[PDB]
RNA sequence: ACGAGACUCUGGCAUGCUAACUAGUUACGCGACCGGUCGGCGUAACUUCUUAGAGGGACAAGUGGCGUUCAGCCACCCGAGAUUGAGCAAUAACAGGUCUGUGAUGCCCUUAGAUGUCCGGGGCUGCACGCGCGCUACACUGACUGGCUCAGCGUGUGCCUACCCUACGCCGGCAGGCGCGGGUAACCCGUUGAACCCCAUUCGUGAUGGGGAUCGGGGAUUGCAAUUAUUCCCCAUGAACGAGGAAUUCCCAGUAAGUGCGGGUCAUAAGCUUGCGUUGAUUAAGUCCCUGCCCUUUGUACACACCGCCCGU
């Protein structure tokens, strides 16, 4: 069993937090990296929190890790959230619409809208899923 | 009737009163299109060939 | 860490109906230096340092001396 | 060039079974001048398929506590017995060795019933390491009380086991236990 | 937060560092035998081998699959190593063991023809029988007899305190005895010349040259006394036992098992125990079937808790 114990992963997982900008994919630079940014006494453990950065390094390079929380990387990350397309898909030339909800745009005085397309209203009364 | 082979082509899981025979899918070697489910009695893994006396009863799943 | 964190001691009392037994264990703070405690941290214990808040230099300035 | 012992080649031996072909390890990377090679098979599973199926015979022969551990006497008891085949059949005795682990292992045998049961017994499929597991120990112990309080030396037991073996022939130990199990595997189908 | 892990000790790797006449190795001289063999002699190099310090080294780290593509699992490369073995170990409990370890102990008992204390002699072993842990076997994959060749852990001269480990020489089948030295120990025993194993020999399938119980007669050693025979030696004697019923134990790799060796006990002494090497496997990489033990839901009229509670004549 390889399963990583809370001490090494919650020390990983602040490790990273606090310097990101210094560590990368390698297990033997980040080794040492830990060993001058923080006080370990214990070689052991040392190897296993930077074997688990590693691990993570990896982890954040395709995507978001839910225990990470990077500062930096939040600016990046809405940065690609910021997408707009060159049209709206709101912005539509004919949206259909039913004679009920025609009917209820007349109410509203809104009736004269000339992008509405009146569509064909259904036949069978059956949208209830059959008891049994 | 014949003895013929067929090769494991994935362990299907552990069976028996206490889990000594591995339930398999096997693939006859000729045919190579008709499979079948038996228990084989001993350390099995992936592609090897067991040689089937009886060749047309089929494991119990599960 | 028991050997070197906690300092324990076992005693007798003598009283009137028998013996009583009294154990005392106390465990030790972490002491750099200074013998209230031990100097070696637990070995289980990580302590990080705080990064300094540094200034992202905009543009290249060239620093003659 | 690296018969066994000194003497015997590996390049025409066929094992012809197809079965067993990945479990009797004889033929090229296999090839290796003696029956002992400390080596570290059992440390993870199925390994011991890599070991020469001449030191699987050498290991299984030191049995029965006496003789337990004793691995150059096991050795000798190989060398001779492979220099009496050769001078019984005329046919080199590694092959002889590999027909007799073909003929003498088990294909079918019951095990307890099926899922689950406690009554009788239900019949399986062998697994190829199992079979050949299986043979050497047959073999071995075919030998081993062939020998016991007889004049008949050791490696003269153990060479006309192999023979018999080889041959099919029913005068083999291994050969009446594998039909014994064959036969009651057939019964509790 | 405690426990688990982490931790400490230990096993593996380093031709990299530190450095050694209480460890060596190369080299060179001087010798002895036929360039070679010198645990023959001596002194430069140095540290591979030996010691023991510091540091390094492994993290599931790399690759490919399986997984919520997470936690992780499987396989493979590289690698000395991809799970070395121990130590310590929570809350809470047991009418578990120990008053026979104690100048640890409370209450009783006894205390001078003593349950205190010496001193003789017995006992603790006594043997129709039952039950545990074991040792040696039932042979030829072996006994015998010669020959050959490899360990490791370690312990050695004592407060009182008498009692150490032994090389070499001689005498004696032997067990032993007598002289001489070294060692308070990487200095001497010791280069620990272990056993199995290896090689050759004789036996020849039977209670046999297997096996060594029992028993007789001699000889030594330690002790103040050896008989109920301390131990050891010799020559005799030569039992059961031909692989063990129901029923059960311990074991997953340098492991089980064979095999010796040390420590403790020790005036005399290991079939015990605690350690150490040496030779070295078969099988498995799984499951709740047996045996337990955990949970979880459920029932209770239990709560001293099923060894409970409780009903009627
Ligand atoms: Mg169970
Ligand atoms: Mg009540």
């Amino acid at each position: 069993g390889r399963v990583r114990t809370k001490t090494v992963k919650k020390a990983a997982r602040v490790i990273i937090e606090k310097y990101y900008t210094r560590l990368g994919n390698d297990f033997h630079t980040n080794k040492r990296v830990c060993e001058e940014i923080a006080i370990i006494p214990s070689k052991k453990l040392r190897n296993k929190i930077a074997g688990y950065v590693t691990h993570l390094m990896k982890r954040i390079q395709r995507g978001p890790v839910r225990g990470i929380s990077i500062k930096l990387q939040e600016e990046e990350r809405e940065r690609r959230d910021n997408y707009v397309p060159e049209v709206s898909a709101l912005d539509q030339e004919i949206i259909e619409v039913d004679p009920d909800t025609k009917e209820m745009l007349k109410l509203l005085d809104f009736g004269s809208l000339s992008n509405l397309q009146v569509t064909q209203p259904t036949v069978g009364m059956n949208f209830k899923t059959p008891r049994g | 009737q014949p003895i013929k082979l067929a090769r494991v082509t994935k362990v299907l899981g552990r069976t028996g009163s206490q889990g000594q025979c591995t339930q398999v899918r096997v693939e006859f070697m000729d045919d190579t299109s008709r499979s079948i489910i038996r228990n084989v009695k001993g350390p099995v893994r992936e592609g090897d060939v067991l040689t089937l006396l009886e060749s047309e009863r089929e494991a119990r799943r599960l | 860490p028991v050997n070197y964190y906690v300092d324990t001691a076992v005693r007798h009392v003598l009283l009137r109906q028998g013996v009583l037994g009294i154990k005392v264990k106390i465990m030790l703070p972490w002491d750099p230096t200074g013998k209230i405690g031990p100097k070696k941290p637990l070995p289980d214990h990580v302590s990080i340092v705080e990064p300094k808040d540094e200034i992202l230099p905009t543009t290249p300035i060239s620093e003659q001396k | 060039d690296i018969k066994l012992f000194g003497k015997w080649s590996t390049d025409d031996v066929q094992i012809n079974d197809i079965s067993l072909q990945d479990y009797i390890a004889v033929k090229e990377k296999y090839a290796k001048y003696l029956p002992h090679s400390a080596g570290r098979y059992a440390a993870k599973r199925f390994r011991k398929a890599q070991c020469p199926i001449v030191e699987r015979l050498t290991n299984s022969m030191m049995m029965h506590g006496r003789n337990n551990g004793k691995k150059l006497m096991t050795v000798r008891i190989v060398k001779h017995a492979f220099e009496i085949i050769h001078l019984l059949t005329g046919e080199n005795p590694l092959q002889v060795l590999v027909n007799a682990i073909i003929n003498s292992g088990p294909r079918e045998d019951s095990t307890r019933i099926g899922r689950a049961g406690t009554v009788r017994r239900q019949a399986v499929d062998v697994s190829p390491l199992r079979r050949v597991n299986q043979a050497i120990w047959l073999l071995c112990t075919g030998a081993r009380e062939a020998a016991f309080r007889n004049i008949k030396t050791i490696a003269e037991c153990l060479a006309d086991e192999l023979i018999n073996a080889a041959k099919g022939s029913s005068n083999s130990y291994a050969i009446k236990k594998k039909d014994e199990l064959e036969r009651v595997a057939k019964s509790n189908r």
